[PDB]
């Protein structure tokens, strides 16, 4: 009730071939030419790719920025504070962004900026701010 | 098997079961008591391992009762019946055996045979042990039919039946202990040369036969599994379904190629999709720098405006750096992917031009099997009888085939060169009309009470007929004739002064270069005691190279055999013969095929006798006058020469219990 291991044969395959005295002939040559128009297509879009991959030569490099590691400080100066607020207006409630803005400040030391600075520094308004533009 | 059960499975019978054939002589017994079947099954066997354990000798009734221990030797009628039964089927004392009770010089009964073959002979021996008077007329000047010999000084090999096919349950065993058969194993190694003559190494030789076994069992599940047996209002043939399966088979190697590729693009537009975010990222980058300087350039002090700037442009910079990062990696990995799709392509082709060459000598083989182009053969039906093949290895006869039939002409009355042409048959007998093949204007009349007619299927097939029947043969019986399939095979005795092939090896095999001539001259045997060589013309090549002369044939023979054992080593041949059975009027053909549009049953259509109509309207229905043996008759053994014995013994039996009775019935 099946075919030898590696033999294919269905009945939709088999009615299709002796459909009539050139069928054989025609599904052959029908996929054969969806084979060189699939391996020409592959050639057009290696053309493309390379094209692409060497406006990429040099990466990024040049534009990299090293990383200044600094110690996390616990108070918050008048400078550090002003720069979240406007963390705050531009990121939202990133606050992952906020405290790499800052730099010596922890995520949870931002989350405790927001309930204690909450009322002095309108973050309300800033928030629904940052919401009419995203 | 061994013992009683040996004797059984020897003979072609169940050992613990009652056939067919025993419960209409043994209706009582069949339908008794299990007991009583134990003990005819039991009388039944042993008999038969008296007679094969000493087939020289006749085996009589009272030798057989004398050599039974109680209680089995208790029912003297019972062992009477079952011997009768054996004898009378011819299971026990057939072919050539001492005769301890001489014939009776009276005889009872006339009957005439037509062909002297095997199946004739068999059957003329059976009919003469009975009782009955038998004639038999021959049209050549020789006896053995299809088992025909070249014999020339020490040069011995046949043009007919050469091969024995396994000595387990043929009975062609219990002959070969009769007749001086010199029976030698054939040794299955066949090293194959293509056009070229180079060898076709171990690697491609059993890749090949694997597919070439392959392709013939996916032929299978075509036909009983996708019902695949009717195409166009025409049977299908075995051509047709291997032809069907060949393409298929380069279909998928080409649904496995698109799909390949198909993966390959869709991964290549990945890395496309890719690029172009990379490329748009690394813009962005680039401009979010030169407004970072732009930014830095404003030195310290400065309002937290400005340091909210730069600070907020190196986050948004580092952010994006990490994206790139990111993307690169998935660059690395889709890149990599592709590498690896384009070292592993799938299969190229299914079977190269020289692949399809090797795979055409495996058809070529078949094509020599079944005397036949595999387009003729019928795909439901062309291995019907493959159920009753002999356990076995299969063995040629060393001094000639002709030792059979030749052995099984002694004492019997047989005209040769006589040629039938008419067979009458009516309600008190029968008269066939006979000429002198020699000089066609000297008729010969031989009135009988049945006839059993061997003609060869290809003989009653002749249009015009070369035997008339008076009256016509019937519809069904001419409607089987023309379904029926005579296929057709030749071979070229090669007579040679010295050997210079491998006597080690009993045969090898010539690689055609076209689909179209792969059966010409593909297989080469070595089995005869002299230096021969015998070629064979398969397929439809067959058919074409009988209006080729001898030696062209002969030539093409010398051409073959000089590329592969060297231009200097193949010596002009000192005689050759080459056979022509399409042409032959005797013969027109080798043997039978199941051919498409036919079946298994059309033999037991040709096994049945004709029964002629009343001569006087009102008269009781007559006795069967016309009965018919031959290879073309047996539906379980066709196409060989077991075969055309077993029918001849069949029919022999049919004729002596109609013609004088059966008393164990
Ligand atoms: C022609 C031929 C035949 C074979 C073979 C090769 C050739 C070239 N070989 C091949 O090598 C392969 C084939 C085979 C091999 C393995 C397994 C199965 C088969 C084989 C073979 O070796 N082994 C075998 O068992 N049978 C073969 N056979 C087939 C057997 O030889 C035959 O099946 C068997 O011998 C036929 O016996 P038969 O009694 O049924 O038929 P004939 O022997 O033709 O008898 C008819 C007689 O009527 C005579 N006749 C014709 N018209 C007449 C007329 N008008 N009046 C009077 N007589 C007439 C004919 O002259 C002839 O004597």
């Amino acid at each position: 009730r099946k075919p030898p291991k590696g033999m294919f044969l269905s009945q939709e395959d088999v009615e299709a071939v002796s459909a009539n005295a050139t069928a054989a002939t025609t599904v052959l040559r029908q996929l054969d030419m969806e084979l060189v128009s699939v391996k020409r297509q592959i050639q057009n879009i290696k053309q493309t790719n390379s094209a692409l991959k060497e406006k990429l030569d040099g990466g990024i490099e040049p534009y990299r920025l090293p990383e200044v590691i600094q110690k996390c400080n616990a108070r918050w100066t008048t400078e550090e504070q002003l720069l979240a607020v406007q963390a705050i207006r531009k990121y939202g409630r990133d606050f992952q962004a906020i405290s790499d803005v800052i730099g010596n400040k922890s995520v949870v030391q931002v989350k405790n900026f927001f309930v204690n600075y909450r009322r002095r520094f309108n973050i309300d308004e800033v928030l629904q701010e940052w919401e009419a533009e995203h | 098997p061994s013992g009683v059960e040996g004797a059984a499975f020897q003979s072609r019978l169940p050992h613990d079961r009652m056939t067919s054939q025993e419960a209409a002589c043994f209706p009582d017994i069949i339908s008794g008591p299990q007991q009583t079947q134990k003990v005819f099954l039991f009388i039944r066997n042993r008999t038969l391992q008296l007679w094969l354990d000493n087939p020289k000798i006749q085996l009589t009734f009272e030798a057989t009762l004398q050599q039974l221990e109680a209680p089995y030797n208790s029912d003297t009628v019972l062992v009477h019946r079952v011997h009768s039964y054996l004898e009378r089927h011819g299971l026990i004392n057939f072919g050539i055996y001492k005769r301890i009770k001489p014939l009776p010089t009276k005889k009872t009964g006339k009957v005439i045979i037509i062909g002297s073959g095997v199946s004739g002979l068999a059957a003329a021996r059976q009919l003469q042990s009975f009782g009955m008077d038998v004639t038999l007329l021959e049209a050549r000047d020789r006896v053995g039919g299809r088992v025909a010999t070249f014999r020339k000084g020490n040069y011995v090999a046949d043009l007919g039946a050469m091969v024995v096919t396994g000595l387990g349950g043929n009975p062609m065993a219990v002959v070969s202990k009769q007749v001086n058969m010199e029976l030698a194993k054939i040794k299955q190694k066949c090293p194959l040369y293509e056009a070229n003559g180079q060898a076709v190494p171990k690697e491609k030789d059993e890749m090949v036969e694997q597919e070439f076994n392959r392709l013939l069992e996916a032929t299978s599940y075509l036909s009983h599994q996708l019902d695949f047996n009717v195409l166009n209002n025409k049977p299908v043939s075995l051509g047709q379904a291997l032809e069907v399966v060949i393409q298929l088979q380069e279909k998928h190697v080409k649904d496995e190629q698109i799909e390949h590729w198909k993966k390959i693009v869709k991964t290549q537009e990945e890395l496309k999709e890719l690029l172009n975010k990379m490329v748009n990222l690394k813009e962005k980058i680039k401009e979010l720098h030169q407004q970072y300087k732009e930014a830095s350039e404003v030195k310290p002090p400065r309002d937290i405006t400005a340091e909210f700037l730069v600070k907020s442009k190196h986050r948004d910079l580092t952010a994006l750096c990490k994206e790139y990062d990111e993307l690169a990696e998935t660059q690395g990995k889709l890149e990599e992917k592709l590498q690896e799709l384009e070292a592993n392509p799938p299969s190229d082709v299914y079977l190269s031009s020289r692949d399809r060459q090797i795979l055409d000598w495996h058809f070529a083989n078949l094509e020599f099997a079944n005397a036949t182009p595999l387009s003729t053969l019928s795909l439901k039906h062309w291995d019907q009888d493959d159920d009753f093949e002999f356990t076995g290895s299969h063995l040629t006869v060393r001094n000639g085939y002709s030792c059979v039939p030749v052995a099984l002409a002694e004492g019997l009355d047989i005209k040769l060169n006589t040629a039938v042409r008419q067979v009458r048959y009516t309600a008190s007998g029968c008269e066939v009309i006979a000429v002198n093949t020699r000089s066609t204007s000297q008729t010969f009349i031989y009135k009988c009470d049945a006839v059993l007619c061997t003609l060869p299927l290809g003989v009653l097939k002749q249009q015009p007929p070369a035997v008339q029947f008076v009256p016509p043969l019937p519809e069904w019986k001419t409607s089987a004739v023309q379904r029926m399939g005579f296929g057709n095979l030749n071979k070229v005795v090669l007579c040679f002064d010295r050997v210079f092939w491998d006597p080690s090896v009993n045969l090898f095999g010539h690689v055609g270069s076209t689909t179209a001539s792969r059966g010409e001259l593909f297989l080469f045997w070595n089995l005869y005691k002299a230096p021969i060589l015998l070629a064979l013309v398969a397929g439809e090549a067959a058919g074409i190279m009988e209006n080729i002369s001898d030696d062209v044939i002969v030539g093409r023979c010398l051409a073959i055999l000089k590329g592969i054992f060297g231009s200097s080593a193949v010596p002009q041949p000192k005689e050759t013969v080459v056979s022509r059975w399409r042409a032959d009027p005797w013969a027109r053909g080798s043997y039978s095929y199941v051919a498409a549009g036919s079946s298994g049953n059309d033999y037991d259509l040709m096994a049945q006798p004709i029964t002629p109509g009343p001569s006087i309207p009102g008269a009781p229905q007559p006795i069967p006058r016309l009965f018919f043996a031959g290879e073309h008759t047996i539906r379980n053994y066709p196409a060989t020469v077991h075969g055309a014995l077993l029918s001849g013994l069949r029919e022999a039996g049919r004729i002596a219990d109609q013609f004088l009775g059966a008393m164990y019935t």
